[PDB]
């Protein structure tokens, strides 16, 4: 089949082993499916840090936005994946990267209640008053 | 031909700058604009008037302003304003920014009872106060359903409505195809209100379900099921739901709950209703209690 959408379907299940094989393969880490998810969206909301880990490494777009304008960053501030919120941080992601409500990762872990994720992000340059 | 970068409503004063494209709707092609002054952003629907002979497309486009214009309720698009140059209709409406329940039927499938229950409730609230103002939605679907930020549902796109005039009116004429066909459309003997139970009923079943209730890959088989109400509730479907599925998902148009009987249902007023669905709810299932 499609080597994409088998690796979407991989990072969403946190098949660690089959992304790195669909990888080694020649899948495309910046593969979308049909709401703009990639695989790095699936990996992140899904809390699934070792694949987060392995797509960043191989050069999967750090800012990709879906139909709703979520980086991965944005799911997994909004999921409380603290670690996988680091590692997207260390790649670069745009810390206050905003969606189509004009909100960014912050804003979102904030009203989840995800206290941990907020301060981490206060710690790499987020803007509390970060406007669209 | 080209799009106005700036649209200015003659009547109102007000002027619009042209944002993002956000797709085509229908003949449509809509936009984010923003409010020059006053700085607010809505959803602009662009009709080309060459797009618009006089037929079933151009007094439709008519009809929705007519019907939508006159609507304001907590679950129904705001409707903003119209007006037009030599060359395109404007439509000026709410800016639902979390999307539709399509996108979120893409990402999630089958919903958890709770947020099937939670949209449900306000898709139906929003219905009553259509039929209430005499006004047949006749098309409503995923698609149609909007959300804003709050995920509060906006019922949308009333291309295919209709006002009834007067009391036992057998409407008997759609102005396109609806998504759900009710039994009675494919019938000869007109349609009413019951149709947007018909379609609640189809929405329910897809949100508890994950899949249509009727369609198959060829549509003659599945206009075929509609008309002998050939379905089947999954067993893992609790009993209150199954049952409001096939109160609405009945042949006799007279059969199915009114709105408000269908508002009044034991799935509304027991079952846990969440005071909030997190926003990751857009995208993974969530947990409650
Ligand atoms: C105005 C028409 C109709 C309507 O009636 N209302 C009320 C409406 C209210 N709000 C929206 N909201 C958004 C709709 C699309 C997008 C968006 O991001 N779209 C695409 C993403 C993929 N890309 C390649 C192309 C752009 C963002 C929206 O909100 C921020 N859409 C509405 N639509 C839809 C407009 C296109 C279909 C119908």
């Amino acid at each position: 089949s499609d080597l994409g959408k088998k690796l979407l379907e991989a990072a969403r299940a946190g098949q660690d082993d089959e992304v790195r094989i669909l990888i080694a393969n020649g899948a495309d880490v910046n593969a979308v499916d049909n709401t703009g998810l990639t695989p790095l969206h699936l990996a992140a909301v899904s809390g699934h840090l070792e694949i987060v880990e392995v797509l960043l490494k191989h050069g999967a777009d750090v800012d990709a936005a879906d139909v709703y304008g979520f980086t991965p960053l944005h799911l997994a501030a909004m999921t409380g994946h603290l670690e996988i919120v680091e590692v997207l941080l260390k790649y670069g992601a745009d810390v206050n990267a905003f969606d189509m409500t004009g909100s960014t990762p912050l804003h979102l872990a904030a009203d989840e209640g995800h206290l941990e994720i907020v301060e981490v992000l206060l710690k790499y340059g987020a803007d509390v008053n970060a406007q669209d | 031909k080209e799009i106005p970068e700036v649209l200015v409503d003659p009547r109102s004063r007000r002027r619009y700058v042209r944002g993002r494209f956000l797709g085509k709707g229908g003949f449509a092609k809509c936009f984010e604009i923003s409010d020059a002054d006053t700085k607010e952003v809505f959803a602009g629907k662009i009709v080309p008037k060459s797009l618009l002979l006089k037929p079933h497309q151009r007094e439709k486009m008519s009809m929705e302003i007519s019907i939508h214009r006159s609507l304001a309720h907590q679950h129904v698009v705001g409707f903003h304003g119209f007006f037009e140059d030599n060359d395109f209709v404007f439509v000026v409406l709410e800016l639902c920014r979390r999307r539709s329940l399509l996108e979120l039927h893409k990402r999630r499938k089958a919903l958890t009872e709770p947020e099937a229950r939670y949209y449900l409730r306000q898709i139906v609230l929003g219905c009553q106060y259509l039929h209430r103002n005499r006004v047949i939605h006749r098309d409503l679907k995923l698609g149609n359903l909007f959300l804003n930020e709050d995920l509060e549902v906006k019922i949308g796109d009333f291309g295919l409505a209709t006002k009834v005039e007067y009391d036992g009116e057998r409407k008997k004429t759609l102005c396109g195809t609806p998504n759900y066909i009710a039994p009675e459309v494919l019938s000869k003997k007109g349609h009413s209100f019951e149709v947007d139970v018909w379609s609640i009923g189809c929405i329910m079943y897809t949100l508890l379900v994950g899949k249509p209730p009727f369609e198959t890959s060829c549509l003659k088989e599945t206009y075929l099921r509609i008309k002998k109400n050939e379905y089947s509730i999954p067993k893992h479907i609790n009993p209150v739901a199954a049952s409001l599925i096939q109160k609405m998902l009945q042949t006799d148009p007279t059969a199915r709950p009114t709105i408000n009987e269908l508002l009044n249902d034991e799935f509304f007023t027991s079952g846990y209703i969440p005071a909030r669905l997190p926003i990751t709810c857009l995208t993974i299932p969530p947990r409650f209690s």
